[PDB]
RNA sequence: ACGGGUGACGGGGAAUCAGGGUUCGAUUCCGGAGAGGGAGCCUGAGAAACGGCUACCACAUCCAAGGAAGGCAGCAGGCGCGCAAAUUACCCACUCCCGACCCGGGGAGGUAGUGACGAAAAAUAACAAUACAGGACUCUUUCGAGGCCCUGUAAUUGGAAUGAGUCCACUUUAAAUCCUUUAACGAGGAUCCAUUGGAGGGCAAGUCUGGUGCCAGCAGCCGCGGUAAUUCCAGCUCCAAU
């Protein structure tokens, strides 16, 4: 604070309110237009229709073929693309199947190697893909 | 519109670093020196501890000779005393500062047991209090975390309906008894 | 072994009674019945064992102590008049009907639609 | 390029061993006590530097 | 100011917190508002009432096609919606409410069922004797012994225990259930089998082994994978919480 007295509490609050909005962590959560454009609306999971089994080549140096997939929201109607994590587990998911999509952790954020990408597969037709891997429960057919 | 209470309250706390040795040396030290289950037994009476120190805390700001800082810390200096892990001769505001953890870890009865010549080790004395086997004051009690207070302490006692005192012997060596009985006859 | 004694004993000369706290002190035995209580309490303070009535028992954990209410009573005609009448039902000298309520409630409805004296002929 | 066919092929080909049937290990208080005697109690003082839990050199 | 927006019912309060603060408050208490959306009224002390009426709008039920009957943001329940939420149960015994009333009614309320939202307590072993490895001790230059004396773990032997569970009875209770009391059973690989994540750093914890070979994949960030991977996938072991 720069101006002290004791009628300025008024100034003080109105430049303190002002200056919130170049603050980037309250601007993106205090105007809608951040929330308008998450494909999740504030939501922490989804549920969407895999349309495709895409490969995304990974970026700089680490060089791998990321197996991701096209989903299709349900609440939206939007489509994004999801990181289907572990090792084979892409087998696990078929074209035309109802998957259940969180985040990957940063929030909105492309994360690690993968361009893009800011979601993740937790369950694939009601069964989850951490189950599906480990060999606990079966695929359903 | 229920009549339930709803009124609950979290009874301990994890540290801020999770993977601290200087920490982790320090509360394993105490859960083998006083038979503990987890690492939460320890958090408990820390919080407990935590929750002493900081009411003596805001009674020391206050001034002497005001009524609530007499009160208060008069009730609390009688129930540490009570409890026993602060002595009768330093009944005074400023030694509440320096109790620590084992002070208020030995006033456990799974101490107090270990201690009375009861049970052989910590770790017996705490099965000998699961497995109903001690009465505090005509009362058989089976948490070892009942904190012993001074006077009570005189009358831990083994139950009464208990083979190790006054009672019928337990299922084992009455199935021995009986089956090897049963086989002669 | 089964001992009993009694607690905050109060007379009541409002609805006739004299209530009191009943401490059985049965140690080693399970919990003790309330007839064999109503007949050691009768015992105990010289009156018939028709016109007592206990209840509300819990026994204490190790179980060497148990603590209820009783509530005696002058004569059989008042202790008809003035008690709830599950605690005479567990005595047997009354007897509540079967009927439900989801049942009952539907008959109210079902008498709501008619008039006149179609009340009665509306049940079977 | 971007083949989408070989997905799990490390998984795939990996050579399976088997687990092999162990002891029990024991919970609670019983495994906080053996931590606590394994630490605390028979373990004497090293030269230099201790020497770590799993450290198979 | 006015206007617009509000993932704004407000408050008692909730979370986090050194001191300030920041965030939440649909939600059991108080006050407001509304009963599909608006509108209008009767009766009554009190209503612009909706488990009252009257329209119109939207939706929807029966029909001899003339007509009639609506209103679960009550309790259950169903569809739909979604990441996201329980039984078409029992009772007026409690709390209190209503009535002409000591007597009747109350999905208000209470009681159970589902219930890892979440909170409190707390099992998954404990102990002797044999080994065996230590320290401590008399002695010994050491190399060593012995046991006065302990501690540790050994798929070594061994009795003593106890709870989960099965189950009489009693209590509990409107009637029950459950807890508690207590008979009878009920443990040794006490198989009556503790998981979830990790093990390069941050950050506690293998440079063990095998496969793979910038592929598969790991990786919150830095980074690992290029034929000798502390980082993948598995085995063994260890660590953290339980
Ligand atoms: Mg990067
Ligand atoms: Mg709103
Ligand atoms: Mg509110
Ligand atoms: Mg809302
Ligand atoms: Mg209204
Ligand atoms: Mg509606
Ligand atoms: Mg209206
Ligand atoms: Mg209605
Ligand atoms: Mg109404
Ligand atoms: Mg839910
Ligand atoms: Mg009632
Ligand atoms: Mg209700
Ligand atoms: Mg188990
Ligand atoms: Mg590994
Ligand atoms: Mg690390
Ligand atoms: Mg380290
Ligand atoms: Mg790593």
């Amino acid at each position: 604070g720069k101006c002290r007295g004791l009628r300025t509490a008024r100034k003080l609050r109105s430049h303190r309110r002002d200056q919130k909005w170049h603050d980037k962590q309250y601007k993106k959560a205090h105007l809608g237009t951040a929330l308008k454009a998450n494909p999740f609306g504030g939501a922490s999971h989804a549920k969407g229709i895999v349309l495709e089994k895409v490969g995304v080549e990974a970026k700089q140096p680490n060089s791998a073929i990321r197996k991701c997939v096209r989903v299709q929201l349900i609440k939206n109607g939007k489509k994004i693309t999801a990181f289907v994590p572990n090792d084979g587990c892409l087998n696990f998911i078929e074209e035309n199947d109802e998957v259940l999509v969180a985040g990957f952790g940063r929030k909105g954020h492309a994360v690690g190697d993968i361009p893009g990408v800011r979601f993740k597969v937790v369950k694939v037709a009601n069964v989850s893909l951490l189950a599906l891997y480990k060999g606990k429960k079966e695929r359903p057919r | 519109p229920v009549a339930r209470s709803w009124v609950c309250r979290k009874t301990y706390v994890t540290p801020r670093r999770p993977f601290e040795k200087s920490r982790l040396d320090q509360e394993l030290k105490l859960i083998g020196e006083y038979g503990l289950r987890n690492k939460r037994e320890v958090w408990r009476v820390k919080f407990t501890l935590a929750k002493i120190r900081k009411a003596a805390r805001e009674l020391l700001t206050l001034d002497e000779k005001d009524p609530r800082r007499l009160f208060e810390g008069n009730a609390l200096l009688r129930r540490l005393v009570r409890i026993g892990v602060l002595d009768e001769g330093k009944m005074k505001l400023d030694y509440i500062l320096g109790l620590k953890i084992e002070d208020f870890l030995e006033r456990r009865l799974q101490t107090q047991v270990f201690k009375l010549g009861l049970a052989k080790s910590i770790h017996h004395a705490r099965v000998l209090i699961r497995q109903r086997h001690i009465r505090v004051r005509k009362q058989v009690v089976n948490i070892p975390s009942f904190i012993v207070r001074l006077d009570s302490q005189k009358h831990i006692d083994f139950s009464l309906r208990s083979p190790y005192g006054g009672g019928r012997p337990g299922r084992v060596k009455r199935k021995n008894a009986k089956k090897g009985q049963g086989g002669a006859g | 072994t089964v001992t009993i004694r009694t607690r905050k004993f109060m007379t009541n000369r409002l609805l006739q009674r004299k209530q009191m706290v009943i401490d059985v002190l049965h140690p080693g035995k399970a919990t003790v019945p309330k007839t064999e209580i109503r007949e050691k309490l009768a015992k105990m303070y010289k009156t018939t064992p028709d016109v007592i009535f206990v209840f509300g028992f819990r026994t204490h954990f190790g179980g060497g102590k148990t603590t209820g209410f009783g509530m005696i009573y002058d004569s059989l005609d008042y202790a008809k008049k003035n008690e709830p009448k599950h605690r005479l039902a567990r005595h047997g000298l009354y007897e509540k009907k079967k009927t439900s309520r989801k049942q009952r409630k539907e008959r109210k409805n079902r008498m709501k639609k008619v008039r006149g004296t179609a009340k009665a002929n509306v049940g079977a | 390029h971007g083949s989408l066919a070989r997905v799990g092929k490390v998984r795939g080909q990996t050579l399976k061993v088997a687990k092999q049937e162990k002891k029990k290990k024991r919970t609670g208080r019983a495994k906080r006590r053996m931590q606590y005697n394994r630490r605390f109690v028979n373990v004497v003082p090293t030269f230099g530097k201790k020497k770590g839990p799993n450290a198979n050199s």
